[PDB]
């Protein structure tokens, strides 16, 4: 994901510039070309952490005849209406004594804790009380859902659930009347290209690339995900996630301006200073060097690495473009100059090496 | 020259560790970097990972992460790769590898070394191919995504190493028959020998060279 290195695999033309015409590279938008401008709004997520099972109570209505005749009790079934049902529940639940009870009487009879589980994708409910053990779920036309006994309906007792989102603000990223991504609250740019349309909890929204959900107007028409698509959870190993790759990045960008602005007071472009100007992300960007005191750029699109090997498989090779690239003198770009002995010098890995160090050939052997 | 000595063969027990050797003559240990493949009874070869034997550094595909560990002794310029929790599954021949100068394509390779215990997907079109010698024939390489040309070609007779035929897709090799030609652009590759012959009969697998980690195809078999 994070890269240890990045190496252009498409290079330009080197162009002599002048020191004023250098800049720090942007280290933000990761491969939307073009999509530059910045606002800072509001977006939906889903809340941190673990979501568990989203419970919503509700409560079975069945409809009884008892007849009474000079003690003898005859007991028939019919099938109740929602309103009366949920008049009944607020007898039943505000303690009004009218609903404890040849002559015969209609009883509407309410068990109370009839649980269910409600899908956060589509609204509908599932208990084994239903037919098939799920429900359509509860719209406005439909106030009531059916049983298996198709006598006794189920209602909720509707009072919260489908409180598993919060509100974050981030960067609407956008050239026009055309947003590619944003930046979240973490700092870390998400792309929208590749998203479809996702409707969590009734609440319009976008499935990433990555898996996570969403919640912004998008000025695009976008497809729906399919029926059997699903989105990650935001648990807190993202966040740290974030937090640490953000971290790193705006730890770097301030040594890299350090670099530029010692750069400008001095006029003194050195190689190590030269490799803060690398781009840390893939994406298109600047390359640098130094041929003959001249100070020079090119336009490159860099490609993320993966390992030392891949870029150093021989002796002075620095594959680029899929050939090992030439140097001028000892150098190439962005500061990597040939070593002491004609090998690579890379001032990342040098870096990465020494922290290995301890590990080979301690050599603490002794003569005689 | 240029030789990969290896030894012939460690059998060990489920559960235990083996070290590999491969000393390496003929060019400069610490010039190249050194690379390991595995493969298994009539399958593919399959990449492990590489060591700079100047630096130290390591790649490793995520499969062997833990299985196989690459060291190096720059004194008798030779490597060593270690495996331990060995399971049925890593029965296998695992071979040393030595690649160009650029780290495109396989240049040299070693005896192997059968241990016995008790991405870019590269579509190899056919298995198994049954034709008559003399003949001209030609069987296809797809790849997942575009790879340009960056895509060669080896031979393997039974118990040998392999034997690269075809570099980037259509560039001869030296000291190699003329009979091999191939034809690439983009994704699907061919390569076609013309008059068959008797030493031709073996299996022939396409290796892309284009992203990381290296892959190879399935192979075809005559």
């Amino acid at each position: 994901k994070f890269p240890i290195y990045t190496i252009p695999d498409e290079l330009g033309p080197w162009s002599p510039i002048d020191i004023h015409h250098l800049s720090c590279p942007n280290n933000l938008v990761v491969e939307d070309e073009g999509c530059t401008n910045l606002s800072e709004f509001s977006y939906m997520e889903l809340k941190v952490g673990y979501i568990s099972a989203i419970k919503v109570n509700g409560f079975t209505c069945t409809g009884v005849v008892t007849e009474a005749e000079t003690t003898t009790f005859k007991r028939k079934h019919f099938r109740p209406t929602p309103d009366a049902c949920r008049a009944a529940y607020n007898w039943k639940m505000a303690g009004d004594p009218r609903y404890e009870e040849r002559t015969t009487k209609e009883s509407l009879i309410i068990i109370s804790p009839s649980v269910t589980d409600l899908d956060p994708y589509d609204k509908s409910l599932h208990s084994r009380v239903f037919p098939g053990g799920k429900c359509s779920g509860i719209t406005v036309s439909s106030t009531y859902c059916s049983t298996n006994h198709d006598y006794t309906i189920w209602m909720p007792e509707n009072p919260t659930p489908c409180d598993i989102f919060t509100n974050s603000r981030g960067k609407r990223a956008s050239n026009g009347n055309k947003t590619c991504g944003f930046v979240d609250e973490r700092g870390l740019y998400k792309s929208l290209k590749g998203a479809c349309r996702l409707k969590l909890c009734g609440v319009l929204g976008l499935r990433l690339m990555d898996g996570t959900w969403v919640a912004m107007q998008t000025s695009d028409e976008t497809k729906w995900c399919p029926p059997d698509q699903l989105v990650n959870l935001h648990d807190f190993r993202s966040d740290e996630i974030e937090h640490l790759v953000v971290e790193e990045l705006v730890k770097k960008r301030e040594e890299c301006l350090d670099a530029l602005e010692s750069i400008m007071t001095t006029k003194s472009v050195s190689f190590r200073r030269l490799s803060h100007l690398r781009k840390l992300v893939p994406g298109f960007g600047k390359a640098y060097t130094i041929f003959n005191k001249t100070l020079m750029e090119a336009d490159a699109h860099y490609k993320s690495v993966r390992t030392w090997n891949e870029i150093i498989p021989s002796k002075g090779c620095l594959k680029v473009g899929g050939r090992c690239h030439p140097h001028v003198n000892g150098v190439f770009f962005n500061g990597i100059i040939l070593g002491p002995d004609d090998h690579v010098l890379i001032p990342e890995m040098q870096s990465s090496l020494l922290q290995q160090h301890m590990e080979l050939l301690k050599s603490s052997v002794i003569p005689l | 020259e240029v030789q990969l000595q290896q030894f012939g063969a460690e059998l060990v027990k489920p559960g235990a560790s083996v070290k590999i050797s491969c000393k390496a003559s003929g060019y400069t240990f610490t010039d190249y970097n050194m690379d390991w493949v595995k493969q298994s009874h009539g399958k593919s070869l399959q990449w492990i990972g590489d060591i700079s034997p100047y630096y130290g550094s390591t790649g490793y595909s995520q499969k062997f992460k833990g299985k196989a560990t690459l060291t190096v002794d720059r004194s008798s310029s030779t490597a060593y790769m270690e495996l331990r929790s060995l399971t049925s599954e890593d029965t296998a021949v695992y071979y040393c590898a030595r690649r160009n100068y650029d780290g495109s394509w396989f240049a040299y390779w070693g005896q192997g070394t059968l241990v016995t215990v008790s991405e870019l997907v590269m579509t190899q079109s056919p298995a198994i191919l049954s034709v008559s010698p003399g003949e001209r024939v030609s069987f296809s390489c797809r790849a997942s995504q575009i790879i340009g040309t960056s895509i060669h070609w080896y031979q393997q007779r039974t118990n040998g190493s392999p034997r690269l035929l075809i570099k980037y897709a259509s560039e001869s090799i030296s000291g190699i028959p003329s009979r091999f030609s191939g034809s690439g652009s983009g994704t699907d590759f061919t390569l076609t020998i013309n008059s068959v012959e008797s030493d031709d009969i073996a299996d022939y697998y396409c290796q892309q060279s284009n992203s990381w980690p290296v892959t190879f195809g399935a192979g075809t078999k005559l």
